[PDB]
């Protein structure tokens, strides 16, 4: 989506792929996680993600 | 008629402290409304004016 | 010692004092002035976690990130006015002198 | 029995009447009439009106009619307030309508004019609800006009 | 220093830590329309895009009722305070009082604000920032020298 | 070494940039939920052809 | 217009380096090749297209 | 002695047992209203009328609302500030035991527990104070349950508690319901290894003591059954309280 | 306030002080927390779930459901890989309660989830029963026709009861289902599309 020459129309979309997601990582036991959990389906669930 | 009275001492002889109801007097001032008057309806504004 | 004064009887270059206040009840002499730009002693600002008696800080999250493309643009501080633009954070990039 | 003065306790010795008399009594005015808090099945005593959480209905069908959704809830001990209170919060959570509730200014004695007032200025919606007894709001409402 | 070095100082500082949400309170005590003004013009002047919340007004002495109030509406991060050193020791004395001495409220005061460093009084926060010119490294003979 | 280093020796609380799931992670730390699907793809020549 | 809008400062620190007196001057720096883009009101350059 | 030299004397009036509570409430009434009073105490725990019930005194008196101290009673129903508007005490109820109990979850590091109670009135409470418990933990029990006291059959429930994966038994009930439930454990495997028996004081009295299982873990009041130095403690605190009114 | 208690063991009818209680601490004395079952150490009676119940809506790309064979019983049938199909005996109603008045019988289920919760008991040693859903919904915070409550139905509600103990399903993760129970991490990213002619 920025590249010059336009040559690139990669492989799929992530078919065969390790289709993994991107998180937040705290300590094993941290107080912050239930709500930060609920604050990101909250941005989720309102379309501002 | 309000609690509080302090005055303002001999400060010309070792005295610098200043007066604490210096602000609560002048606040008194500024409520000072009146009707009466030979010059007319006199009270302050908020600048202190007639 | 550039004491010059203006037109209102002040000092042109006078010696600006930013202090704080310790826990042992003193008043730290943190920053001075140069003639122009601020000298700032801590880069590092101190959070004082104790400003009273009775104050559990648990809302300071200290946050490190890694450097890539579409999600993380660091960038340098303006050169006009050595400020980030109010869109962007603030962050510090520790270098080392050599190996 | 219909009651002419202000006191729903009344009622509530007449409650005590129903636990000793066994009698299917029926408060008809006033005090008598007045809603108390929670009756028992071992009293046959009866009153002549509605429950607290009906005239919510109401009073939120008024407010449903009006669109009003920018209310507060000025709240005391006196009893009946905590269903009140619940049912209140159990109708925003139940809400299509999206009502804008302000938090519940609560007293908890008489007003000290101190602590109290910051509650009442507090106060930015439209609907101002109150919720006590009758010289308790008269002295509210005579502060709200001594506080505009 | 001029008040307007000084005011430049601090939000130099302002600057250099980036603390863009703050406010501006005042008593009636003097060079304060000329340093409201300042504040003003500069968060006017500035591409930085600074949180200006509305200056506070204090008129006389406290009767906690009004003054609470105005106190009450500060939610910001930095506190700019401009009165003199007994009015600074008394609202921050009610800032301890009402809690709105927290990590997320600053503080920071001129020189006329905190007065002498020779003297320290309390109802003081550990972090308090200020900005004097009362050194004691620079010394007193060595300003008297200067005079001369 | 890294985030995880300065995480599990707790010398900074979370990390928000981009940052994969695997199992040593969640041994050592723990994940919030995932905001965005991100697997991993190959980019390759992909000439004209 | 730019200035008050809150995200485009990108813009603003691109478009400082070439900010141009007359709108001539863009005309024929875009003429020779010199400029990319710039933003102008709509007839003006719908006449001078 | 010690409250200074203020010009206010003091005078006692103390009511005895009478079978008739309406009389009993006519001689309070008759003895409250000719004496103008401030605080009234009510100090019989060993009625022979198994109802219990002080309420007409603190009626009489909240009709002008006037505090009633009383001493004896432990329910939800005196417990709450809606009907009896200003009948305080210096004896806890039942409910803050729960937060003892969540202490216990603070001792032996339990966390999924089972509550049984057989009353609804004072069971509402006790399960508001607990779910406020586990709120402050942030987690929820496994099973609840409330129903009607008197029958036999609520073995079955049992049962249903036996095919849950935790073994915490919290039981809130008077002493025919413990009784019953637990002639119901001890006919239902429910007395052997494993299980968690953490009750109040009153399932240790009457039957509710004899069919109790051996090894059971229970709650005691301190100087809830010495009344004297109770009546000195609570006349110590209506004297400073009227000094500092005064 | 601040109300000392004391904790009692009844040793074979005798009552026995096993502890105290302050405003805010408990302090066991030197007495012997008898049990009535073996040791006086504390019984950890929190069982480590050895048999399941696994509830699951009607998916066709996820849960095929087949009537039996004969009776009870599960024909084994192969892919186009040569793969035997994994089911397993589920128990589901027939049809909507207008539809079925009364007809819930142990059928036929398979297909992908079912696969992946026999990976899960490859995993870890348990056991595990699946069944159906009782309605034909996910489940949604719904009204109820008292206490002005909404409660939960579907999955959801048969889940909270405690009728279920493992929601396997394509659960949409939200932030309402999230404040009430624990997820896990999603095995499949999906989103949202329109189906058109
Ligand atoms: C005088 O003012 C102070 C506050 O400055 C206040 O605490 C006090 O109540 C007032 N007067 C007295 C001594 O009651
Ligand atoms: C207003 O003007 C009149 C006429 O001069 C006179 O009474 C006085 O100067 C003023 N004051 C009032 C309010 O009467
Ligand atoms: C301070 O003065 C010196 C000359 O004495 C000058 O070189 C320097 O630039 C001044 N400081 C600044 C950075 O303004
Ligand atoms: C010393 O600094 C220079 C850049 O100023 C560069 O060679 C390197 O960072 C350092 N030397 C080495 C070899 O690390
Ligand atoms: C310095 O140089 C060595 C050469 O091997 C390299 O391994 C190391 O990472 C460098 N970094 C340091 C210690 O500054
Ligand atoms: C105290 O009260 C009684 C009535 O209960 C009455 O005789 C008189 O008011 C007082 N008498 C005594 C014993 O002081
Ligand atoms: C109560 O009811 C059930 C119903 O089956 C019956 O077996 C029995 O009489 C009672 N409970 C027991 C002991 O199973
Ligand atoms: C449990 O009770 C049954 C009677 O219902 C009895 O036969 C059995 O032996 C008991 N089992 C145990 C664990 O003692
Ligand atoms: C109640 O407690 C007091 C505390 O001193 C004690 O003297 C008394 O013996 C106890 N019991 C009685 C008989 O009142
Ligand atoms: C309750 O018990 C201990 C020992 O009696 C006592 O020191 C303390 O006041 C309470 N617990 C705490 C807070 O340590
Ligand atoms: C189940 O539903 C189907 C719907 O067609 C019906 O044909 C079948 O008879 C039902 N099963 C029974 C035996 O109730
Ligand atoms: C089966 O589960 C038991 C626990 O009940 C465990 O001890 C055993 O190791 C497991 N066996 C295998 C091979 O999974
Ligand atoms: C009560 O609940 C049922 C559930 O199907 C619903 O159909 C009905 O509309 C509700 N309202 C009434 C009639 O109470």
């Amino acid at each position: 989506g920025r590249d010059e020459g336009c040559k690139l129309v990669t492989i799929g979309s992530g078919y065969i792929f390790a289709t993994t997601g991107y998180g937040i990582a705290l300590q094993k036991g941290s107080p912050w996680k239930r709500q930060i959990d609920l604050a990101l389906l909250q941005f989720v669930g309102d379309g501002e993600m | 008629e309000k609690e509080n009275i302090t005055d303002p001492p001999r400060g010309c002889v070792g005295n610098t402290n200043i007066w604490k109801t210096g602000p609560l007097f002048k606040r008194v001032l500024m409520s000072s409304k009146y009707a009466d008057g030979v010059t007319g309806r006199v009270e302050f504004n908020e600048d202190g004016d007639r | 010692k550039d004491l010059s004064f203006t037109e209102e009887g002040y000092q042109v270059h006078p010696r600006l004092v930013v202090i704080v206040l310790n826990k042992d009840r003193e008043w730290e002499k943190v920053g001075k002035w140069e003639n122009q730009t601020l000298s700032l002693r801590h880069a590092v600002w101190p959070r004082y976690k104790s400003f009273s008696d009775c104050e559990p800080d648990d809302n300071h999250l200290s946050i490190v990130t890694l450097e890539e493309a579409p999600f993380v643009i660091v960038e340098d501080i303006d050169p006009l006015t050595e400020t980030c633009v109010r869109n962007t954070v603030p962050c510090r990039k520790f270098v080392k002198i050599n190996n | 029995f219909g009651d002419d003065t202000d006191q729903e306790a009344v009622a509530q010795m007449l409650d005590f009447i129903s636990s000793q008399t066994f009698i299917p009594i029926l408060g008809i005015h006033g005090g008598a009439s007045m809603i108390m808090a929670d009756k028992d099945p071992t009293s046959t005593f009866f009153q002549f009106g509605a429950s607290i959480q009906q005239q919510a209905t109401v009073m939120l069908k008024i407010m449903q009619d009006y669109d009003w959704h920018v209310f507060s809830l000025v709240t005391t001990i006196f009893p009946g307030y905590r269903d009140f209170i619940s049912f209140i919060k159990t109708t925003v959570d139940n809400s299509f309508v999206g009502w804008d509730m302000q938090n519940v200014i609560t007293l908890d004695t008489s007003f000290e004019d101190a602590k109290t007032q910051v509650q009442l200025k507090k106060i930015h919606s439209s609907v101002i609800l109150l919720y006590c007894s009758k010289d308790e709001a008269v002295l509210i409402l005579s502060e709200a006009r001594s506080l505009g | 220093a001029s008040i307007q070095q000084q005011a430049t100082v601090m939000l130099k500082i302002m600057q250099d830590y980036d603390w863009h949400v703050f406010s501006l309170v005042t008593t009636i005590f003097p060079g304060y329309r000329d340093f409201i003004s300042f504040i003003k013009t500069t968060v006017d002047n500035s591409f930085v895009g600074w949180d200006m919340q509305n200056v506070i007004t204090l008129d006389t002495s406290f009767e906690d009722a009004k003054t609470q109030v105005q106190l009450k509406k500060i939610h910001s991060s930095v506190i700019l305070l401009y009165c003199s050193k007994d009015e600074a020791v008394l609202i921050l004395s009610e800032a301890r009082s009402l809690g709105l001495t927290g990590y997320d409220f600053f503080w920071i005061v001129p020189s006329l604000v905190s007065g002498n460093t020779e003297l320290i009084p309390k109802e003081f926060p550990s972090g308090l920032i200020s900005v004097s010119y009362d050194d004691w490294d620079y010394s007193l003979e060595a300003r008297v020298r200067d005079g001369l | 070494n890294g985030m995880i280093g300065e995480v599990v020796y707790q010398r900074a609380v979370m990390a928000v940039g981009s940052l994969t799931i695997n199992e040593e992670r969640s041994e050592v730390v723990d994940f919030s939920v995932p905001f965005v699907e991100t697997g991993i793809s190959v980019m390759v020549s992909r000439s004209n052809g | 217009y730019f200035r008050r809008q809150v995200e485009l400062s990108t813009m603003y620190r691109h478009m400082e380096k070439h900010n141009y007196e007359s709108a001539a001057e863009a005309i024929q720096a875009v003429r020779d090749n010199k400029l990319h883009a710039f933003i102008w009101d709509s007839a003006v350059l719908e006449f001078e297209a | 002695k010690r409250h200074g030299s203020w010009k206010i004397q003091l005078n006692a009036t103390s009511v005895t047992h009478k079978p008739n509570a309406i009389q009993m409430a006519l001689s309070v009434c008759e003895d409250l209203i000719s004496s103008q009073v401030y605080a009234i105490l009510v100090s019989h725990p060993p009625t022979p009328n198994d109802h219990f019930t002080p309420t007409p005194v603190s009626y009489t008196a909240g009709f002008y609302r006037i505090p009633v101290l009383g001493l004896t009673t432990r329910m939800s129903i005196y417990s709450d500030k809606s009907i009896h508007l200003s009948f305080l005490r210096t004896v806890p109820p039942y409910s803050h035991q729960s937060s003892v109990w969540f202490e216990m979850m603070r001792v032996y590091n339990w966390n999924h527990i089972i509550l049984l109670v057989s009353d609804d009135h004072e069971g509402r409470a006790a399960q508001k104070r607990l779910e406020t418990l586990l709120e402050e933990r942030e987690s929820k029990a496994e099973k609840v349950l409330q129903f009607d006291p008197g029958t036999k059959n609520v073995t079955a429930l049992l049962m249903e508690a036996r095919e849950l994966e935790a073994r915490v038994i919290i039981l809130s009930a008077s002493e025919d319901d413990a009784a019953t439930v637990y002639r119901a454990a001890a006919m239902l495997n429910m007395t052997g290894s494993g299980y968690v028996w953490l009750v109040g004081e009153r399932e240790i009295s009457g039957n509710a003591l004899r069919y109790a299982p051996d090894g059971i873990i229970g709650l005691q009041l301190i100087n809830g059954k010495n009344e004297s130095a109770h009546i000195s403690d609570a006349v110590g605190v209506v004297a400073q309280a009227v000094h500092e009114l005064l | 306030k601040f109300a000392n208690y004391s904790i009692m063991n009844l040793q074979n009818r005798k009552l026995v002080q096993v502890g105290i209680y302050n405003g805010t601490h408990v302090i066991p004395n030197d007495r012997k927390i008898i049990w009535p079952g073996g040791e006086t150490e504390k019984p950890r009676g929190y069982q480590m779930s050895t048999r399941l119940k696994i509830v699951t809506i009607h998916q066709e790309p996820f849960v095929y459901v087949k009537p039996t064979m004969s009776d009870g019983t599960c024909k084994e049938e192969f892919t186009v890989n040569g793969d035997p199909v994994k089911k397993v005996i589920c128990t589901g109603p027939n049809d909507t309660s207008p539809g079925s008045p009364r007809h819930t019988v142990p059928q036929c289920c398979y297909g992908f989830c079912i696969d992946l919760l026999i990976k899960l008991a490859r995993t870890m040693n348990f056991t595990y029963e699946v069944h159906l859903v009782a309605d034909g919904k996910f489940g949604t915070q719904e009204r109820v026709n008292n206490s002005n409550k909404k409660e939960w139905n579907g999955m959801m509600g048969e889940l909270l009861s405690g009728q279920a103990d493992m929601i396997v399903a394509p659960l949409t993760i939200n932030n309402e289902r999230a404040q009430y129970i624990e997820f896990s991490k999603p095995f499949k990213y999906q989103g949202l599309t329109i189906l058109v002619k």
